[PDB]
């Protein structure tokens, strides 16, 4: 998946 | 995508169509059919998938 501002 | 606005930089916030509410600086996640992004919280997800793994928004996932 595609995710941006994780951890 | 519809679910954009900006500031007067010209920058653009996307807007979660989970809660209405915009990106706060916390993990979002994005449709890979609509290309829509939505807080994690939002569409259940707790850790992120397996960064393999296609994801699609509940829109998208209808049938
Ligand atoms: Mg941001
Ligand atoms: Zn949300
Ligand atoms: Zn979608």
């Amino acid at each position: 998946a595609r995710t941006k501002q994780t951890a | 995508s519809m679910y954009v606005i900006r500031d007067e930089w010209g920058n653009q916030i996307w807007i979660c169509p989970g809660c209405n509410k915009p990106d706060d600086g916390s993990p979002m996640i994005g449709c890979d059919d609509c290309d829509d992004w939505y807080h994690w919280p939002c569409v259940g997800i707790m850790t992120a998938p397996p960064e393999e793994m296609q994801w699609f928004c509940p829109k998208c996932a209808n049938k």
